[PDB]
C-alpha cells in the first residue's frame, strides 16, 4: 500500500521480549513497559530507579546502551507529578534504541545521572533551566540557556509565550533595562481543534 | 604572439564604445569597458546588453540611464531602476527579453516604474486602513438642565 | 559666494572618502551571517567596493547586525556600539534584527535591534540574499553621500 | 591561574582559566542565541513549525527538515512516495556538501588559512542556486515536508546538478593541496583534541566526533532512512581521534557525498513527490480549484492542519554535524504538544572542557572548529 | 475613484481618512499618504454583462487553473444579474 | 529517607511570576461550551 | 575560457592539473533559463474506482502502544548483535 | 499527452570523479639535495 | 504526606541555610558595588538584599525554602564570578519604572486593572 | 478629548499617553531626557531639528515605532514652526545656546525664536506651552545671556499668557556644562539641580492643569559656596586640587525666589548633588567629604 | 562499508627517509601550496559587476509581497483569511466587510515585513492567487515603519510588478 507506513512485526516482537527482560530483572523499579506501533520501546520507572536502571542498561552485556542520545522533560500540568523525565538511549552493539521515563514534581529532586553518562551534565542543566526540576548531586547545576537573573522556567505550560519582561536601551541610565512586557500587537490565539473526533482507536472510556 | 591579439581586443573596446570619451564614460560609471550586443532599451533610457561568451552571471548587464523620473542618475545608479519587464530578463528568470516576449498589457499596471523611494518625500508611511469602530454620543447643542 | 562653494566641495570630499571606505563590524548572530559571508565571497566581493571583509570594532564605521538579538546578547551588542568611533552607522539585516521575525513573540528575544541601537538601514528578508544586503550597503553609501555636515556647521 | 572572561556559527562566551599558555578550565557560556524555538513550536501546527527547523543548524537546512518530516511521518503512519525519497536523499547530500564546505573552510579561516574559504564559497553559491530553483529560497527552503517535498524538480535542474558534480572533486583536490600535507596545518591539528572511543560514547558524541576515534557508526548505514539503503558509499574512519583525523573524515565524506549524488541522479524515478493522501498533503492547485473534496481538504490543511495520532517518537538522522533528532510528542491534535530538538553540537560543546585539557589557548580555536558548532542548534 | 476631504487628505478605497482633529495625520507631513488609485469597485462595474443561453453558467475567473475555484451561477431571476462571488463578473440569461 | 510536610503546597515564591499576576488575577475553571455552529 | 594559451599553460603547470577541462566558471553547458512546460504524473490514489479511502487510511491504522507489562527462559538482547562492517573495496585506504 | 518531469537522460549520466587525486610531482630527495649542493659549490667557486 | 527532602529535613535546618546565604550576600555587596562600578551605595545594596529575603519570610515548607536558597546561591555565584553585567545587577532596582499607584482612586483614574 | 488621544495601556513603551508633544531644542542636553521620558510612556513626539539627521539618531530608540517624528525647521522661518506644532497638544521650547555665534546671538536664541514659537503655537491653537527660562534671568545682570532670558521670559508670557514658564538653576548631569565644565578646569552661592529632576518636573507640568499660567523655579535641595563646589568636584574626580559670559553666569549667585512654586509643587523630590556627582564625574577619574552646604 | 583516512606506514628505506628530509629542509610541500595560489591569480575571477549585473534567480523566487488583480482590475483577494491562518510568523492581519456592492473584500490587509519569514506559505494557501511573493528583493528602507505594509502598499506593489509576477506564475504554475 503505497501511502501507508509498513509495519515491522519482527522488530516489534524483539523489542517486546527485551522489555519483559528488563522488567523481570528490575522489578523494584519498573512500573510499565510498552512498545509503540512504530516499534519504540519505553520503560516507565519509579524515580528512585534512575541510577540502577540506567546503569544496568549501560553496562549489562545484553543491553550495552553506551550512548545517551537525549535527556529532556515534558510538563503535564494535570498530573500530580507534572514533569515527565525522558531518557533516550542508543545501543551500538545491538543497533537499538530504548526510552526510559520517570516523573517528578516541582519540589522533589531527581538523582543526577552524570555518573552514568557524562553527556547528562548539560541536559540536566537545561531541564533545570527550562522546567525547574532539581537534580541532586550535579557537579554544577545552574542556568544554561536563559539570561542571567531570569525569573521563571519558560518551558512550563503555564509560563506565557512572551514572558513577563522585555529589554530596551534606556538613555537616561545609559544601559539596557528590563521592563514589563507590552506588545504593539498581541499574539493572536487560534482555536484550531475540530469538534469532531479524528482517531477512534485512542478514544478514552467515558 | 597572443599578447598582440589581446592588446588589439583592448583597443577595439575603445572604438566599440564610440571613441575615448565613450570608453571613459562607461569606465567611470560602470567600472567595466566590455562591449556587448544591444538587446534593447527601456523607456527610461536603460540599455541592456548580452555576451553569451562570458560566464553565466556576466553574460547580461544593464547600463543605467543618466536620468530617471527627474533624478540625476549619472553617478547614482540603483538596482531598483530596472523595470519589471526587464527585471525578469536581467536576473535570468527567463531566456527571452521583453522585446521578443512583451508582457501582457493590463489597464492597472503602472505605466511608469518607480525606483526605491525610501528616504525621500515620496516614501511610504504606514497607517490603519479601517474606519473608527465605536461612535461616541454627541451631547445636544442646546441647553436643558 | 566662494565660502559656501568651498563648503560644498569639502562636504563632497569627506562624504566621498567615508562612503568609499566603509569598514564593517559584522555581528554574526545567526543564519543572516551566512548570507553576509556570501557577500564577501567571490561572486559579490564586497571588498571591491572598499568594504573590507572584517574590521576590528575600533576601526569600524558600520555595524551590521546579522541575526537574532536575544536578551542575553543585547548588553554586549550595545557595548560594542558604544566603543565604535564616529561617524558610526548601523545596518539591521534580516527580519530577526529588524523586528524580531519568526521569534517576535519569544520571551528571550529583543523585538528588533533598533530597541538597543539607532539603525540607519533595514534590509528585509529571512535571510536577505547576499545581493539584497549589498543593495543595502550601497543604499547606506548614498545616505552618506547626502550628508551636509560642513554646510550645517557654517550656518550655525 | 589567570582567568579570561572571553576568548574565541553564532556567538560564544568562553570563560577560561589559564596557567601560562595551558588551558586549565574551559567553561562555555551559551544561550546567546536561545530563542525559545521549542516553546514557539507548541503554538504552531505541524506545517507551521517546519520552517523553525531550517533555522537550527542553518548550514544544513534540508537535513533538519528531513529529520522533522520523518518524525511526523512516523507518527502519522504514512510514507512519502519513492521519488520524494530520492529527492530527499539527493538534497540531503547536497546539504552535506554545503555544511562540510562551511565546516572545513571556516575551520581553516579561523587559524589563518583564509583562501580556501573563497574558492569553496563560490561552490556554495552554486548549490544555493539549486536550493533556490526547487524552493525559491537560497537557504531556508522549507522544501522537505511531512509526506514528501513541496514541489517537483523544475525541468533542467538535474542536468545542472550533474554539471556541478562533475567538476566538484577537483575543487576538493585544490582544498587538499592547501591543507592536507601542509606542515603548518598539521601542526595545528595533529594530536589536538584527542578523544578516546569510550569517552566519545559516554559524552554523547555522534557523527565525525565518533568516527574520528575509530568507532564504526553511521546512521545512514545502521538505521537507514528514506532510500539510503539503496545507494552505495563508504564511511570514513579515523585512527588517532584528533582534529586532523576529523578534518580528513569530513573531506572524505564530501567525496562520498558526490558519489551518492551521482547515484541519485541516475536512479531518480518518476512519479508524484508527495503522499497521495489529501488528509495529510495538500492537493494540487488545479484540483483545489475544480473538486469539492480537494478544496475542503486544502482549506482545512492550511487552517487547522492535519491531526496527528497521539504518541511520542524519537527520530534521528545522520545530519552533517552528527546525530540530529527530535523527540516529538503528539496529543492527537493538529499542534505538537512537545518538541525537544536533539542537536549534536549541544553534547559536543559540552565536551570542550574535556577535549581542551593539556592544550594551549590557540588550540581551543582548533577544537571548537573540529566540533563544527552552530549556535542556532546548540541554543535553539 | 480617489476623492479628497475638506482637509485635503485623499480618501482610500476602504473609506479611510483622518478627521480634522486627528493628530495622527502628522505622519504625512513632509511625506505622503500612500493611496492606490485603481479602485476595484469602479473597475469591475465597467465590465459588461455577459449574455448566455442557459439557466446555469460556470465561472472560473478566466485562465483555467490561474483563476478561482469554479462555481456555478443560477440565472433564473430576471430582476437582477448573476454575479460571480469570486471575481464579480456578471451574467444574464438572454431572451 | 522521607520527611513529613503538612504545609499546604504553595509554590508562588519559586515560579517567578510577578506578584501582580498572582494576587489580582481570577482563574476561570470550566468545560468549554459546545460551539453552537457545529 | 578567454585565457591565452600561454596563461593557460602557466596556471595548469602551477596547479598541476588540467584546469581547462573542469572550469569553475559556468558557460553554455548550463540548462536554458526558459524550459518547456512540464506535465507531472499523478499518484496511486488517482483512480475512479476500487479506491475507498478506508482501505488506504494510514493515520487510522495507528494504534496506542502495546503494554507488555504494567504494575497494576533464555536471555535476550534488544536486537541481534550488529554485523561487523567490511572494509571498502573501492579504496580501503587514503 | 505524455508525462514530462525532470528525469535523467536515457542511459544515465556520464561517470563522475570523486576519489582524491593529488598527483606526484618533482624530483627525489637525492636529486634535490644534489642540485642544492651543486648550486652551493658553483657559488663558492 | 511523606516526601523526599531536597537538602533540609525540617525548617530549623532550612533556616540555617537561609542565614548562611544571607551572610554571604551581605558580605558580597561592597565588592559588587565596587566591581560593577554601581552608583548605588553599599547600604542600598544591603537594603535590597534584606528586602528580597523578607518577602519570603512566610514560607513554612522546608522544600520551598531549600529551592529559594538554591536559587539564591546561583544568583550569588553569577554576581561573584561577574557572569552578570552591570545591567543585570541593576535590574533589582527598577530605576526606569515609573511609580505604580496603589490606592483605589489612583488606579481608577488610569485604567481598568485592579 | 479626541478619541485618538484617550490614554490606553499600562504607561509603557507601547501604551498611549495621550500626549502629542512638539519639542524644540530636542537634540541638546535637556532635550534628550525630555524626549526619553515622553517616549517611555508612549507619547507622540515631534522633533524639529536644525542639525544633520545623523545627530538625531540617539533619539530614535526612545519611542515605539512611529512615536518619534523628525522635521526640518529654521528658527527664522515661521512656516516651518507652523508645520511642526499644528497637530500637537503641547509645545516644549528648549532652544538655547551657551554662547553667541555669527548667525545667532543671545537675542535671537532667547527672545526672537521663543517668541516666534509662542506666537505660531498660539495661532495654531496649541493648548499647552512650556518655556524654559533661567533662575538668574535678570534685565540688570552682567551676563547678556541672563539679560536675554529676562526679555524672552517677558515676551513669552505676553504672547502666550497660559504658558508654563520654568526657571532652572544650573543643571548637573552626564552631559552638563556645569560639573563637566569645572572638571575641565586646568562669594557666589549655587543651588544646582539634577537633570532628571528638571525633566520630571517638565513632564509633570504637562500633566498638571494647575501648571498652566504659572512660573516655576527648579532648584536643588542644597546651596553651596562656588569655591566649595569646585573643591568637591576636584576631590570626586580624583584630581589634584570658556567664555566671558559663561564666567559671569557661573559667578552669579543663585537667586532665592520663595514667591514661586518649585519642583516640590509638581511632585518631584529634588536630588542632592552628592548622590549623582560620581555618576557624572567618574569618567573624569584617571585610573570624599561632601561640599559644605550653606545652612 | 568503511575506509581508513589516515592509517599508513611511511617507508623507512633510505630513499624514502631522504625524501622526507628534503621535504623538511627544502619546504617542498609548502612550495607546492604556493603553486596552487599562483594558478588562481591567473584564473578569471567569479565576481559579477553588481548592480549592472545580477545574480541569476528562478521564477519560484520568494521576494517582496504583492496583492494581485483579475484582468478586469477587480481584486483577487476575497478575505478568506487562509493566508493569515497559515502564516508561521503571524505577520498578516486582515479585516473584512461587505463592500458597497456586496462583494466580500478586505478593509485591512497588513503584512509586517519584519515579522515575515518570507516562507511563501501564504501564496500556497491562497485559493485565488491573490497574495504572492514577487521577484523584487531590493526594497531596503531607512526606517522600521516603512516595512509595515498596509493594503494600499501591497496593492501598489501588485500594480507595479504585475507584468513580471504574471510571467513568473505562468512559468511555475504547472509545478503547483
Ligand atoms: C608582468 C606584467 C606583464 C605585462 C603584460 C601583461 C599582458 O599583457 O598579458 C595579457 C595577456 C592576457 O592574459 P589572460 O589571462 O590570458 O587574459 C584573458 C583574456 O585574454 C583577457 O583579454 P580580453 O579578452 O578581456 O581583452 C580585452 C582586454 C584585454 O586587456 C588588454 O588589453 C591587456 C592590457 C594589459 C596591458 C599591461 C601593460 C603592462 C605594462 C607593464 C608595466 C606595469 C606593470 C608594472 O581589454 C582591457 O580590458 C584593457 C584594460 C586595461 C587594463 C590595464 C592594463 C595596463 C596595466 C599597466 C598600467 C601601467 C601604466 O596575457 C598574456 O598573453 C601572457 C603574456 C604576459 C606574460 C605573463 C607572465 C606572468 C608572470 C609569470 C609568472 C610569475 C608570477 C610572479
Ligand atoms: C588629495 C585629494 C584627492 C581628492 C580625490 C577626489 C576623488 C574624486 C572622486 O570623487 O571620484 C569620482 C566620483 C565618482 O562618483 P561616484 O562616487 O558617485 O561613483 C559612481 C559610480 N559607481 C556607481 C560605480 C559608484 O565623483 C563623485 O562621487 C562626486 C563627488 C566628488 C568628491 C570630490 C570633490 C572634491
Ligand atoms: C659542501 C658543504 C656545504 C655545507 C652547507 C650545506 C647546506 C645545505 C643543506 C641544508 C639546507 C638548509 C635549509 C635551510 C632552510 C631552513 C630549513 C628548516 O628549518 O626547515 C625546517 C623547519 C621546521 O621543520 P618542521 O617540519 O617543523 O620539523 C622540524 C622539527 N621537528 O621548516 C620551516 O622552516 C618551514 C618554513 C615555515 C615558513 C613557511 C612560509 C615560507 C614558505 C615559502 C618560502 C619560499 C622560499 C623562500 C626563498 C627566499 C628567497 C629570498
Ligand atoms: N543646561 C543648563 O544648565 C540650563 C539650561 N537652561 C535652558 O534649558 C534649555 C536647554 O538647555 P540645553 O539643553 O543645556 O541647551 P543645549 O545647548 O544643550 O541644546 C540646545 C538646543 O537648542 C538648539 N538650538 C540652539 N541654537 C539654535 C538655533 N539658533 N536654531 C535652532 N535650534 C537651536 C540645539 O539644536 P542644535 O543641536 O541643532 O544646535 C539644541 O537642540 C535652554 O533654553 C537653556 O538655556 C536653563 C537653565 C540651566
Ligand atoms: S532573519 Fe531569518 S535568516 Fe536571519 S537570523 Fe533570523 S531566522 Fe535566520
Ligand atoms: S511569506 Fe510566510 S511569514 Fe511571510 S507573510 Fe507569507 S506566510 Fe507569513
Ligand atoms: S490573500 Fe488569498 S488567502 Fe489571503 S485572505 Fe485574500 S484570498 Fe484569502
Ligand atoms: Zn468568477
Amino acid at each position: 500500500r503505497p501511502t501507508v507506513r509498513p509495519r515491522n512485526d519482527v522488530a516489534h516482537k524483539q523489542l517486546s521480549a527485551f522489555g519483559e527482560y528488563v522488567a523481570e530483572i528490575l522489578p523494584k523499579y519498573v512500573q510499565q513497559v510498552q512498545v509503540s506501533c512504530f516499534n519504540e520501546l519505553e520503560i516507565c520507572i519509579h524515580p528512585d530507579g534512575v541510577i540502577p536502571v540506567l546503569t544496568f542498561l549501560r553496562d549489562h552485556s545484553n543491553a550495552q546502551f553506551k550512548s545517551l542520545a537525549d535527556l529532556t522533560a515534558v510538563d503535564i500540568p494535570t498530573r500530580q507529578n507534572r514533569f515527565e523525565i525522558v531518557y533516550n538511549l542508543l545501543s551500538l552493539r545491538f543497533n537499538s534504541r530504548i526510552r526510559v521515563k520517570t516523573y517528578t514534581d516541582e519540589l522533589t529532586p531527581i538523582e543526577s545521572s552524570v555518573p552514568v553518562y557524562k553527556a547528562a551534565n548539560w541536559y540536566e542543566r537545561e531541564i533545570w533551566d527550562m522546567f525547574g526540576v532539581f537534580f541532586a548531586n550535579h557537579p554544577d547545576l545552574r542556568r544554561i540557556l536563559t539570561d542571567y537573573g531570569f525569573e521563571g522556567h519558560p518551558f512550563r505550560k503555564d509560563f506565557p509565550l512572551s514572558g513577563y519582561v522585555e529589554l530596551r536601551y534606556d538613555d537616561e541610565v545609559k544601559r539596557v533595562v528590563a521592563e514589563p512586557v507590552e506588545l504593539a500587537q498581541e499574539f493572536r490565539k487560534f482555536d484550531l481543534n475540530s469538534p469532531w473526533e479524528a482517531f477512534p482507536a485512542y478514544r478514552q472510556p467515558p | 604572439m597572443e599578447l598582440l591579439q589581446v592588446l588589439k581586443r583592448g583597443l577595439q573596446q575603445v572604438s566599440g564604445h564610440g571613441g575615448l570619451r565613450g570608453y571613459l564614460r562607461v569606465l567611470f560609471r560602470a567600472n567595466d569597458v566590455r562591449v556587448g550586443t544591444l538587446v534593447g532599451e527601456d523607456k527610461y533610457g536603460n540599455k541592456y546588453y548580452e555576451d553569451n561568451k562570458q560566464f553565466f552571471g556576466r553574460h547580461r548587464w544593464v547600463i543605467y540611464t543618466t536620468e530617471m523620473n527627474g533624478k540625476n542618475t549619472f553617478w547614482d545608479v540603483d538596482g531598483s531602476m530596472v523595470p519589471p519587464e526587464w527585471h525578469r530578463w536581467l536576473h535570468c528568470m527567463t531566456d527571452d527579453p521583453p522585446t521578443v516576449k512583451p508582457p501582457t498589457a493590463r489597464k492597472f499596471i503602472w505605466t511608469n516604474h518607480k525606483f526605491n523611494l525610501s528616504g525621500t518625500p515620496q516614501q511610504y508611511v504606514p497607517y490603519s486602513t479601517t474606519r473608527k469602530k465605536i461612535q461616541e454620543w454627541v451631547p445636544p447643542s442646546t441647553p436643558y438642565k | 559666494s566662494r565660502g559656501e562653494y568651498v563648503v560644498a566641495k569639502l562636504d563632497d570630499l569627506i562624504n566621498w572618502a567615508r562612503r568609499s571606505s566603509l569598514w564593517p563590524m559584522t555581528f554574526g548572530l545567526a543564519c543572516c551571517a551566512v548570507e553576509m559571508m556570501h557577500m564577501a565571497a567571490p561572486r559579490y566581493d564586497m571588498d571591491r567596493f572598499g568594504v573590507v571583509f572584517r574590521a576590528s570594532p575600533r576601526q569600524s564605521d558600520v555595524m551590521i547586525v546579522a541575526g537574532t538579538l536575544t536578551n542575553k546578547m543585547a548588553p554586549a551588542l550595545r557595548k560594542v556600539y558604544d566603543q565604535m568611533p564616529e561617524p558610526r552607522y548601523v545596518v539591521s539585516m534580516g527580519s530577526c534584527a529588524n523586528g524580531g521575525g519568526y521569534y517576535h513573540y519569544s520571551y528571550s528575544v529583543v523585538r528588533g535591534c533598533d530597541r538597543i541601537v539607532p539603525v540607519d538601514i533595514y534590509v528585509p528578508g529571512c535571510p536577505p540574499t547576499a545581493e539584497a544586503l549589498l543593495y543595502g550597503i550601497l543604499q547606506l553609501q548614498k545616505k552618506i553621500k547626502r550628508e551636509k555636515r560642513l554646510r550645517i556647521w557654517y550656518r550655525r | 591561574n589567570l582567568t579570561l572572561n572571553f576568548g574565541p556559527h553564532g556567538v560564544l562566551r568562553l570563560v577560561m582559566e589559564l596557567s601560562g599558555e595551558m588551558v586549565r578550565k574551559c567553561d562555555p557560556h551559551i544561550g546567546l542565541l536561545h530563542r525559545g524555538t521549542e516553546k514557539l513550536i507548541e503554538y504552531k501546527t505541524y506545517l507551521q513549525a517546519l520552517p523553525y527547523f531550517d533555522r537550527l543548524d542553518y548550514v544544513s537546512m534540508m537535513c533538519n527538515e528531513q529529520a522533522y518530516s520523518l518524525a511526523v511521518e512516523k507518527l502519522l503512519n504514512i510514507r512519502p512516495p519513492p521519488r520524494a525519497q530520492w529527492i530527499r536523499v539527493l538534497f540531503g547530500e547536497i546539504t552535506r556538501l554545503l555544511n562540510h564546505i562551511m565546516a572545513v573552510t571556516t575551520h581553516a579561516l579561523d587559524i589563518g588559512a583564509m583562501t580556501p574559504f573563497f574558492w569553496m564559497f563560490e561552490e556554495r553559491e552554486k548549490m544555493f542556486e539549486f536550493y533556490e530553483r526547487v524552493s525559491g529560497a537560497r537557504m531556508h527552503a522549507a522544501y522537505v515536508r511531512p509526506g514528501g517535498v513541496h514541489q517537483d524538480l523544475p525541468l533542467g535542474l538535474m542536468d545542472d546538478i550533474y554539471e556541478f558534480s562533475k567538476n566538484f572533486s577537483l575543487r576538493i583536490d585544490e582544498l587538499e593541496e592547501m591543507l592536507t600535507n601542509n606542515r603548518i596545518w598539521r601542526n595545528r591539528t595533529v594530536d589536538i583534541g584527542i578523544v578516546t572511543a569510550e569517552d566519545a560514547l559516554n559524552y554523547g558524541f555522534s557523527g565525525v566526533m565518533l568516527r574520528g576515534s575509530g568507532i564504526q557508526w553511521d546512521l545512514r548505514k545502521t538505521q537507514p532512512y528514506d532510500v539510503y539503503d539503496q545507494v552505495e558509499f563508504d564511511v570514513p574512519i579515523g585512527s588517532r581521534g584528533d582534529c586532523y583525523d576529523r578534518y580528513l573524515c569530513r573531506v572524505e565524506e564530501m567525496r562520498q557525498s558526490i558519489r551518492i549524488i551521482s547515484q541519485c541522479l541516475n536512479k531518480m524515478p518518476p512519479g508524484e513527490i508527495k503522499v497521495d493522501d489529501a488528509k495529510v498533503s495538500p492537493p494540487k492547485r488545479a484540483e483545489m480549484k475544480t473538486s469539492m473534496e480537494s478544496l475542503i481538504h486544502h482549506f482545512k490543511l492550511y487552517t487547522e492542519g492535519y491531526q496527528v495520532p497521539p504518541g511520542a517518537t524519537y527520530t534521528a538522522i545522520e545530519a552533517p554535524k552528527g546525530e540530529f533528532g527530535v523527540y516529538l510528542v503528539s496529543d492527537g491534535s493538529s499542534r505538537p504538544y512537545r518538541c525537544k530538538i536533539k542537536a549534536p553540537g549541544f553534547a559536543h560543546l559540552a565536551g570542550l572542557d574535556k577535549m581542551s585539557k593539556g592544550h594551549m589557548l590557540a588550540d581551543v580555536v582548533a577544537i571548537i572548529g573540529t566540533q563544527d558548532i552552530v549556535f542556532g542548534e546548540v541554543d535553539r | 475613484g480617489v476623492r479628497t476631504s475638506p482637509t485635503g487628505e485623499k480618501v482610500t478605497h476602504t473609506g479611510q481618512v483622518y478627521d480634522d482633529g486627528d493628530y495622527r495625520k502628522v505622519r504625512f507631513v513632509g511625506r505622503q499618504k500612500e493611496v492606490n488609485e485603481n479602485f476595484a469597485i469602479d473597475l469591475i462595474a465597467e465590465q459588461p454583462v455577459s449574455q448566455v443561453g442557459s439557466r446555469v453558467i460556470s465561472c472560473d475567473g478566466g485562465g483555467g487553473a490561474l483563476g478561482h475555484p469554479r462555481v456555478y451561477i443560477n440565472l433564473d431571476k430576471e430582476t437582477k444579474t448573476g454575479t460571480c462571488g469570486y471575481c464579480g463578473l456578471q451574467f444574464r440569461q438572454q431572451h | 529517607q522521607l520527611i513529613t510536610v503538612d504545609e499546604k503546597l504553595d509554590i508562588t515564591t519559586i515560579t517567578g511570576v510577578p506578584e501582580e499576576h498572582i494576587k489580582t488575577r481570577k482563574a476561570r475553571i470550566f468545560v468549554p461550551a459546545r460551539n453552537n455552529m457545529q | 575560457a578567454s585565457a591565452t594559451r600561454f596563461i593557460q599553460w602557466l596556471r595548469n603547470w602551477a596547479s598541476g592539473r588540467d584546469l581547462q577541462a573542469k572550469l569553475q566558471l559556468r558557460y553554455q553547458e548550463i540548462s536554458k533559463r526558459t524550459q518547456p512546460p512540464p506535465k507531472l504524473p499523478v499518484g496511486p490514489s488517482h483512480k475512479l474506482s476500487n479506491n475507498y479511502y478506508c482501505t488506504r487510511d494510514g493515520r487510522r491504522e495507528a494504534m496506542p502502544p502495546s503494554i507488555v507489562m504494567s504494575s497494576q527462559k533464555k536471555a535476550v538482547s534488544p536486537a541481534p548483535p550488529i554485523k561487523r562492517w567490511e572494509l571498502s573495496q573501492d579504496e580501503p585506504y587514503l | 499527452s505524455k508525462v514530462k518531469q525532470d528525469m535523467p537522460p536515457v542511459g544515465g549520466y556520464g561517470p563522475i570523479d570523486y576519489k582524491r587525486n593529488l598527483p606526484r610531482r618533482g624530483l627525489s630527495g637525492y636529486s634535490m639535495f644534489a642540485v642544492g649542493i651543486g648550486a652551493l659549490l658553483f657559488g663558492y667557486w | 504526606t511523606s516526601v523526599k527532602p531536597i537538602f533540609s529535613r525540617d525548617m530549623n535546618e532550612a533556616k540555617r541555610r537561609v542565614r548562611e546565604l544571607y551572610r554571604a550576600w551581605y558580605r558580597e555587596v561592597p565588592n559588587t558595588v565596587h566591581l560593577f562600578q554601581l552608583d548605588i551605595s553599599v547600604k542600598q545594596g544591603r537594603d535590597k538584599v534584606r528586602e528580597m529575603f523578607k518577602k519570603n519570610a512566610h514560607i513554612t515548607d522546608p522544600r520551598v525554602v531549600d529551592l529559594l536558597v538554591i536559587k539564591g546561591k546561583m544568583e550569588l555565584e553569577e554576581t561573584i564570578k561577574v557572569w552578570k553585567q552591570r545591567t543585570h545587577v541593576m535590574r533589582f532596582f527598577h530605576e526606569t519604572e515609573a511609580p505604580r499607584p496603589k490606592d483605589f482612586l489612583s488606579k481608577f483614574y488610569v485604567g481598568h486593572d485592579p | 478629548l479626541h478619541h485618538a488621544v484617550i490614554p490606553h495601556g499600562k504607561g509603557g513603551r507601547s501604551s498611549v499617553s495621550g500626549i502629542v508633544a512638539t519639542v524644540f531644542g530636542a537634540t541638546g542636553f535637556l532635550g534628550r531626557y525630555v524626549v526619553n521620558h515622553l517616549g517611555r510612556m508612549g507619547s507622540q513626539v515631534i522633533v524639529p531639528h536644525r542639525c544633520e539627521p545623523y545627530d538625531t539618531m540617539h533619539l530614535r530608540p526612545m519611542g515605539d515605532l512611529g512615536q518619534i517624528i523628525f522635521m526640518d525647521w529654521n528658527g527664522r522661518d515661521k512656516d516651518s514652526i507652523r508645520r511642526a506644532v499644528e497637530h500637537s497638544s503641547v509645545v516644549i521650547n528648549l532652544v538655547g545656546r551657551e554662547w553667541e555665534t555669527q548667525n545667532f546671538d543671545f537675542e535671537d536664541v532667547f527672545v526672537k525664536i521663543p517668541q516666534a514659537i509662542a506666537q505660531v503655537s498660539k495661532e495654531a491653537g496649541v493648548e499647552k506651552f512650556i518655556h524654559i527660562s533661567h533662575l538668574n534671568a535678570d534685565i540688570k545682570s552682567s551676563s547678556k545671556y541672563l539679560r536675554s532670558k529676562a526679555v524672552g521670559e517677558k515676551e513669552v508670557r505676553e504672547t502666550f499668557p497660559e504658558a508654563t514658564i520654568i526657571k532652572p538653576a544650573e543643571i548637573f548631569g552626564r552631559e552638563d556644562r556645569f560639573l563637566n565644565y569645572f572638571a575641565n578646569i586646568r562669594k557666589t552661592v549655587k543651588q544646582p539641580v539634577y537633570i532628571v529632576d528638571v525633566t520630571k518636573g517638565i513632564i509633570n507640568a504637562i500633566k498638571d492643569p494647575d501648571a498652566r499660567g504659572k512660573t516655576f523655579a527648579f532648584v536643588g535641595p542644597s546651596r553651596y559656596l562656588l569655591f566649595d563646589l569646585v573643591q568637591y568636584v576636584f576631590a570626586v574626580a580624583h584630581r589634584p586640587f570658556t567664555t566671558r559670559d559663561k564666567v559671569e553666569r557661573i559667578h552669579t549667585t543663585d537667586k532665592i525666589l520663595p514667591h514661586l512654586p518649585g519642583l516640590e509643587d509638581l511632585g518631584v523630590e529634588a536630588t542632592p548633588l552628592e548622590l549623582k556627582a560620581i555618576e557624572v564625574l567618574r569618567r573624569h577619574r584617571t585610573y570624599v567629604q561632601p561640599a559644605k552646604t550653606i545652612p | 562499508t568503511y575506509k581508513y583516512v589516515n592509517l599508513r606506514e611511511p617507508s623507512m628505506d633510505m630513499k624514502s627517509v631522504t625524501d622526507r628530509a628534503a621535504q623538511t629542509l627544502l619546504w617542498t610541500e609548502l612550495i607546492r601550496g604556493l603553486g596552487m595560489t599562483l594558478s588562481y591569480l591567473f584564473r578569471e575571477p567569479a565576481t559579477i559587476n553588481y548592480p549592472f549585473e545580477k545574480g541569476p534567480l528562478s521564477p519560484r523566487f520568494r521576494g517582496e509581497h504583492a496583492l494581485r488583480r483579475y484582468p478586469s482590475g477587480e481584486e483577487r483577494c476575497i478575505a478568506c483569511k487562509l493566508c493569515e491562518a497559515v502564516c508561521p510568523a503571524q505577520a498578516i492581519t486582515i479585516e473584512a466587510e461587505p463592500r458597497a456592492d456586496g462583494s466580500r473584500r478586505t478593509t485591512r490587509y497588513d503584512i509586517d515585513m519584519t515579522k515575515c519569514i518570507y516562507c511563501g506559505f501564504c501564496q500556497e494557501a491562497c485559493p485565488v492567487d491573490a497574495i504572492v511573493e514577487g521577484p523584487n528583493f531590493e526594497f531596503s528602507t531607512e526606517t522600521h515603519e516603512e516595512l509595515l505594509y498596509n493594503k494600499e502598499k501591497l496593492l501598489n506593489n501588485g500594480d507595479k510588478w504585475e507584468a513580471e509576477i504574471a510571467a513568473n506564475i505562468q512559468a511555475d504554475y504547472l509545478y503547483r
